[PDB]
Order: structure tokens, then C-alpha cells, then sequence
RNA sequence: GACAAUGGUAGGAGAGCGUUCUAAGGGCGUUGAAGCAUGAUCGUAAGGACAUGUGGAGCGCUUAGAAGUGAGAAUGCCGGUG
RNA sequence: UAACUUGGGAGUCAGAACAUGGGUGAUAAGGUCCGUGUUCGAAAGGGAAACAGCCCAGACCACCAGCUAAGGUCCCAAAAU
RNA sequence: ACCGAUAGUGAACAGUACCGUGAGGGAAAGGUGAAAAGCACCCCGGAAGGGGAGUGAAAUAGAACCUGAAACCGUGUGCUUACAAGUAGUCAGAGCCCGUUAAUGGGUGAUGGCGUGCCUUUUGUAGAAUGAACCGGCGAGUUACGAUUUGAUGCAAGGUU
């Protein structure tokens, strides 16, 4: 029910090894405009 | 004045030996081999580095017991499952897998450290009269007893 | 040279900002702008405004060419906390921390 | 007049903190655990300055024993014979000779053998 | 004597004992009172006689 | 080349031109000291002392009467209120061996 | 100089370190005081210096005097932060 | 090499195991109550695997010198295969 | 030979916030600079914030403004770590990296030996007996008047108000 001992800095930081986010798909809109998300459509700010 | 020689890894020279376990008593061969796996028979013996030599035991199916040890010298192996205790006599363990018989007897005479584990990895037991390591050019040793 | 920009006392918690900020550290500016437009966390637009501000400082004050710039440093420090309460059952109160952040971006061209 | 506590407590605590440099985690940061560890390490050092003198003597005897078996003697009989010959060389010198100069050690062994 | 070189007669002065000020003095934790009982309490003596 | 001398309460193995550290002697810096207890001379011609080689001195010059690094001696007892602390620097003298007279 | 002694809880005895204030003497300080930070320094211990950075106006030393004079523990009190 | 007398200041009044002479209990108890020693309490070090009370021994501080006690000398692990 | 912002009044800015039907209880909160000279103007931004320029001896003195410790949270790096069983140290010790209050120097640590925190209370505690999340501040034999004994000093068959 309750923690018996406090958690140290090193154990807390080991537990957060996998707690991250990843970079998205990001294909480039060739005809006009900047990057867009892949398999998506950007009617404005992109020709694709 | 502190002047005592310590061995490095750039100092040590390990050589190769061949022991014949034919007509020898287990245990009495094992302690003498264990002293060689560690550098105990050497000057320049240093306890925090490995300074011993490689050994090869060849026949190892001709090893001997004295008493009635071949029928009641059980070994006993638990497996961490409830009621999971297993068993084999010394007589049937040298009939099948005589190499594990001698290897286990010698490793039980080495320390259980990170260095004892590495020193026990120089043992190379075989059953029969031939071995593959002719390229290392091993000598015979002739136990003292 | 180097140009920097700071956003002080942003009202998002630092643990949440650092998570997006670990995506753009050590990348060239155009790629970092692309990444910040497609990530869908709450702190993406704020970080993007800080990065834009640094790029504009790099060009108006130090006459650097924005075509070849990399995000040299990106980090978030803690600001002062606002302390609040929430009423719980049986007449008890519990604490709530509304945390804030200082956000710093510095860009460089890699020369001297 | 009033004497407020000022600057003596911090200085005293910071000495002990600095003595705990290199310890793991909060044992090099927080005063209470750091002080406990520094006490324990002083006690260990006192105890070990006396075990050093047993450890090194035990090492020299191992090396002399190894050197004597190469001339078909054991350490026991070699030391007995050297005493009966009157030689008063340390165990520490006897094993540095055996390491660096093998001929001198051979000559020692022959005298030890002749005194028996 | 000068006013910057005063010395009292040898043996006349002496510094008072302060109790309950750490272990090395010899009068630290229990301050010379031993352990529990009526005589270890504040205002704890019994009447003379 | 090779000599074993006995100084302080112990034994040292020396050669020409070597520096050694011994327990404090009664000499001044720059002086010359003579060790007259020699137990063994090695090298080309090996001479083994009876305990002593009967002759056989070693001469050396004195450098730097000094005192060693500071040790802190600290011990304590667990739940008794008992501990003590004291410092110690051990004196030594430094010499350079210049001649082995076998 | 020879000889001897030197484990220690309740507890007895002795000798000291440091903090704030006062008196007399003698000093330092915008060419940078106190405080804070770092260092591989000195003393048998409590502790004392020196150098460098920060700081921006006060502070040591000698002898004596006087005390709100020393904290790691009280399910201690207040604040901050996990 | 102590003892006694006079005066200032105490703390203690819950003890434990082992050996031995006894009561009680059942020639039970790591039981309980007395006599006589020792050790712990307030005592580190070596041995008894580990193990306040058993055996050897009483730590002023250095040292990479030597001789011994109890206990030990095939390997773990110092010394007689 | 009183305090110096947790002190000194409860109160240096208040019997007020606030709590209670009421009698009543009762806080926290001082410091830019010598002088406001308190940042014209330009840039990114809806703003908030910021970078330059300028004021000033100083702006990491910019109003959340003297100094700015510790807990705690981050970024970058020199050495090290994915076959290993631990009160986290200590003694021994290669390899790699540096260069000091210059002295038989400093950082890290492959591998080996030894090693069950502190306090209180107990015959006896690693104790699965008590207490402490961590860091900082505050927090406990004092004074008056009598008695007795010891040291010091003056005078002495006298001594003292
Ligand atoms: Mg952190």
C-alpha cells in the first residue's frame, strides 16, 4: 500500500529510461510548401 | 621502504600442461590441479591477478574411488521448484559424463569470486586418451602426490 | 557566433517541456522547425516561438546567415511555483503545485 | 548580550562533507549520512593498518614456499635450516632475492641444506 | 600595572563547569545525574532529613 | 650492485645510486652516513653473512630530514558515548646510496 | 638521562579550542572589510592561516572582564524542497 | 606496595552465562533461590563456520621487521600430502 | 559590557487577513541606486517574455531589485560500467587522464582481502524494540537571597561595618 523506503535519484532515473516520445513521420510536400505528416493532406500550406 | 614485486598482465606467462587421470584418486588429483590453476606454484604469485597455467586432464574415465563411494556418493542438485530435488550416484556419473565428475570436483576447490570463475575456465577435461589442443604444445606434468 | 532567446515563467511544468526539448537538441534549424510543427504536445508552439525569436536575433543583431544554423543548446529550468489546494473527502485539503518553466534556446553557426 | 549561531555550524558541517568526496549518492551530499560514513571509515582504516602487516607477511611466505619446492624443499625445512645456519634475512628480502636473483637463492638453499 | 596588561593573582580565578554541552566534556547527555529515578527529574530532590 | 642492509628495525635491499627512506637517523643534511650491518652481498661474487659479512660497509649521503603525510586516527564505540581523535606524522630521513664496499 | 605507566559505561579530577559584547594598547581597509565559493596548507584534538574568484563597508590581533556561548535525534516548532 | 584517619563530589539498589558446593522442581528447563571463582556489563584483538558470557589475550601512535599463545599445517586458506 | 527582522512588543509594513452563533482566538509580511538618471529607439512575438542600443562606478544593482548558503532540478564533459549477490566503505593494486599552497602530487578504478547504519533503552539490539523524508534556522543546570567547603588577598587578639 505505501512505499517502505524512499526512491533514490538513480533508481528514479533508471525507471524513466523508456519514458520518451519519438519523431513523427514527416514526408516533404514536393510541389509547394513545407513538411507534412505522411499519408496526410495539407490543402493549405502545401500543394500536397 | 615499500619494495614488493607485483605482477601485471604484461608480466605473466601462462603455459600448458597435460595430466593423466589414470589410476589416480579423485580429490587427491583435484587438489593438486587446483593449486596449479591458481599461480600457487610460482614465485611472482600475486593474489589480485591471474598468474596460473592451463591444464588438460585426459583419461578421466579411469579415475578411482576407495570405499563404497561409487554406490553412495549422491550429488543432489535442487531446481528451485517445489519438491524439485534431483539426484545421481558417483558411480553412474562417471559412467555417463565422466568429464562433469572431475570438472565439478576441481571447481569446488576454487574460490567463488570473479577471479575464481575465470581461473576455473582453464581446465579442459576429456574422457579417453586424446585431446584437440596440439597447437598449444602442452607438456606432461607428473603429479607430486 | 551564438544567439540566444529566453522565455521566462511559462506556465507549463518542466518535466513536460523537457520531453519535447530532447527532440531538437543538436539539429539544424529548418529540421527543428519541421519537428516542432508536427509534434502534438502542448509545449510545441511555445518552444517554436522561442526558436523563431533566437533565429531572428541571430540575423538582425549579428548578421548571421540563417541557412546554416544548428540548435546548439536547449534546456528548461524551473520557475517559481503557484501553490493551490483541492478539497478532499471528510473536510481535508490536499496541495496542488502549478509549476512554471524558463526556456532557453541558443543557435550557432559553428565558426569563430 | 545575545550570541546568535552564525557561520560556525556551516563551516563545521562543510569540513565533514568535504571529507566524504567520492562516496555514493547521498552519502557525499547530506551531512548526517556523510558523518556516519566518515566515522565508519576512520574505524576501518584503524583496523586495516594492522591487517596490512599480516597480509604482506602471508604473501612473502607463499612466494618463498613456491621457490623452495623447485629445489625439493618445503618452506618449513628451509627456514629451519637457515636458522641452524645463523642466516638472519627477512622473509621480505628472501622473496625479493628469489624473484630477481635465482643464483643467489640457490646458494642460500645449499647452505640451508648443509646445516641439516 | 598598565591597563592593557592586567593579570590576577595566581590561583584566585577559575572557570565554571558547563553541563550538558556534548560528550567529550564528560558531563554531556545526562549531565552528571545518572539514569532514571526521582533524583534525575527537574526539581526532584527529596527533603533534607 | 646488490646488498642487504639492516637499519631501523628492518632490512632494505639497495644498489648504487638509489634513493631510500628510513626511520630517522641522527645526522644533518649533506652529511655522509655509513651502514655497518650488511647481511648479504649479491651480484658477481656472492657473500652470505654469518649473520654479518664482517667488513662490508655501505656509504650514503643524507638528503632531507622530513616528516611524513598526516594520518588521522579515529575510533569509537557504538552506543556508549565514547570516541577519540588524534593526528600523527611519522619522521623519516632520505639518503642516496653512493658506494657498496663489499 | 635511566626506569615505569597510558582499553573503558554511571561518575570524580585537570588542561584547552571556538562564538558575541566591553576596557586599555597596538593595527588593517575603496590599491577592496565582513560574508559566501574552491584549493594538493598548518597544529596532538577542538581548530588556525594563505592564495584566487564573488562581494561593496566594515573588521582582526594582545592582555584582562562578562555571558541569551557550541545541536543530529525531543511522533520537537517554523520555512523550503523532494 | 599498600593500608588507615579527616574533609569536598558522586553514581549504583532490573544483573547474565560458564565451572563447581547445595535447596526447590521431575538427579526437567537458556527455570528459580543461596555459597565460591572467572568473563561480559564497561573489552577491542586470535580461535570456536557464523555466535555479549566458552579457550588464548588486555589496543598510547608509525612500520611492506622478528618470536610465540590458544588453535592448527590436501584445496577453499598461512604452515608437514 | 539591552534586541537587530524565526530576535525585540502579538504588531519596524495589526488586535488587521482569517477562524468561531457567541464569549473568544489570532497571523504572514523590512533593504534598487549617491542621485530615478526607473531602459528613448530597432528587432522576434497577439501578449507575456527576450536580444541589441542607451543610463549608471556596477543592470548575473531592472522593481519577484543589497549579499545570495544548503536541500532539490537540469545541460556539457575526463575516467568507468550490460555473468553480476551488495551497511556501499576500507586496505592492497594495474590501466587511462591531468599538473598543485611542490610533496616520498591530483582524478577515476579492472581485480583481491576484511567488513550486519546512528541514537535511545537494556542482562543482552544488525535487530523483526523506539526515533528521524531531506536541508536550513530556533530549541534544555540560570539568577536573587541564605548555608557550607575549597583557592586567593588584607589585617590580626582582633576582624568588619
Ligand atoms: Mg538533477
Amino acid at each position: 500500500a505505501v512505499p517502505k523506503r524512499r526512491t533514490s535519484k538513480t533508481r528514479k532515473n533508471k525507471r524513466r529510461t523508456h519514458f520518451k516520445i519519438s519523431v513523427p513521420g514527416m514526408t516533404e510536400c514536393p510541389n509547394c510548401g513545407e513538411y507534412k505528416l505522411s499519408h496526410r493532406v495539407c490543402k493549405n500550406c502545401g500543394s500536397y | 621502504m615499500r619494495q614488493t614485486f607485483m605482477a601485471n598482465e604484461s608480466n605473466i606467462e601462462r603455459k600448458w600442461y597435460v595430466i593423466d587421470a589414470e589410476g589416480q584418486t579423485l580429490g587427491r588429483l583435484s587438489s593438486e590441479v587446483a593449486s596449479i590453476l591458481r599461480g600457487k606454484n610460482k614465485v611472482t604469485y600475486t593474489p589480485h591477478v591471474d598468474t596460473g597455467d592451463y591444464v588438460i586432464v585426459i583419461n578421466a574415465s579411469k579415475i578411482e574411488f576407495t570405499g563404497n563411494k561409487e554406490t553412495d556418493k549422491v550429488y543432489y542438485r535442487h531446481s528451485n521448484h517445489p519438491g524439485g530435488i534431483k539426484s545421481i550416484t558417483a558411480g553412474e556419473l562417471r559412467r555417463t559424463n565422466p568429464e562433469r565428475l572431475i570438472e565439478n570436483s576441481i571447481k569446488g576447490m576454487l574460490p567463488s569470486t570473479r577471479l575464481g570463475e575465470k581461473q576455473g575456465k582453464k581446465l579442459f577435461v576429456y574422457g579417453g586418451a586424446e585431446h584437440p589442443h596440439a597447437a598449444q604444445q602442452p607438456e606432461n606434468y607428473e603429479l607430486r602426490g | 557566433m551564438e544567439a540566444k532567446a529566453v522565455a521566462r515563467t511559462i506556465r507549463i511544468a518542466p518535466r513536460k517541456v523537457r520531453l519535447v526539448l530532447d527532440l531538437i537538441r543538436g539539429k539544424n534549424a529548418a529540421e527543428a522547425i519541421a519537428i516542432l510543427k508536427l509534434t502534438n504536445k502542448a509545449s510545441s508552439p511555445v518552444i517554436e516561438k522561442v526558436l523563431m525569436s533566437a533565429l531572428a536575433n541571430a540575423e538582425h543583431n549579428y548578421d548571421m546567415n540563417t541557412d546554416e544554423l544548428v540548435v546548439k543548446e536547449a534546456y528548461a529550468n524551473e520557475g517559481p511555483t503557484l501553490k493551490r489546494f483541492r478539497p478532499r473527502a471528510q473536510g481535508r485539503a490536499s496541495a496542488i503545485n502549478k509549476r512554471t518553466s524558463h526556456i532557453t534556446i541558443v543557435v550557432s553557426d559553428g565558426k569563430e | 548580550p545575545r550570541v546568535k549561531g552564525g557561520t560556525v555550524t556551516r563551516a563545521r558541517r562543510k569540513k565533514t562533507i568535504k571529507l566524504a568526496k567520492g562516496y555514493f549518492g547521498s552519502k557525499h551530499t547530506l551531512y548526517k549520512v556523510a558523518k556516519q560514513q566518515v566515522m565508519k571509515s576512520g574505524q576501518y582504516a584503524f583496523r586495516d593498518r594492522r591487517q596490512r602487516k599480516r597480509d604482506f607477511r602471508k604473501l612473502w611466505i607463499t612466494r618463498i614456499n613456491a621457490a623452495a619446492r623447485q629445489h625439493e624443499m618445503s618452506y618449513s625445512r628451509l627456514m629451519n635450516g637457515l636458522k641452524k645456519a645463523g642466516i638472519d634475512i627477512n622473509r621480505k628480502m628472501l622473496s625479493e632475492i628469489a624473484i630477481s636473483d635465482e643464483k643467489a637463492f640457490a646458494q642460500l638453499v645449499t647452505k640451508a641444506k648443509d646445516a641439516l | 600595572m598598565k591597563l592593557h596588561e592586567l593579570k590576577p593573582a595566581e590561583g584566585s580565578r577559575k572557570e565554571r563547569n558547563r553541563v550538558g554541552r556534548g560528550v567529550a566534556t564528560g558531563n554531556g547527555k545526562t549531565s552528571g545525574r545518572g539514569h532514571k529515578g526521582q533524583k534525575a527529574r527537574s526539581g526532584g530532590g527529596v527533603r533534607p532529613g | 650492485m646488490f646488498a642487504i642492509i639492516e637499519t631501523g628495525g628492518k632490512q632494505i635491499k639497495v644498489e648504487e645510486g638509489q634513493e631510500i627512506f628510513v626511520e630517522k637517523l641522527d645526522v644533518n643534511e649533506g652529511d655522509t652516513f655509513t651502514f655497518d650491518k650488511v647481511l648479504f652481498v649479491g651480484g658477481d661474487s656472492v657473500k652470505v653473512g654469518a649473520p654479518t659479512v664482517e667488513g662490508a660497509t655501505v656509504t650514503a649521503t643524507v638528503n632531507k630530514q622530513g616528516r611524513g603525510k598526516k594520518i588521522t586516527v579515529f575510533t569509537y564505540k557504538r552506543r556508549k558515548n565514547s570516541k577519540r581523535k588524534k593526528g600523527h606524522r611519522q619522521p623519516y630521513t632520505k639518503l642516496t646510496i653512493d658506494k657498496i664496499n663489499a
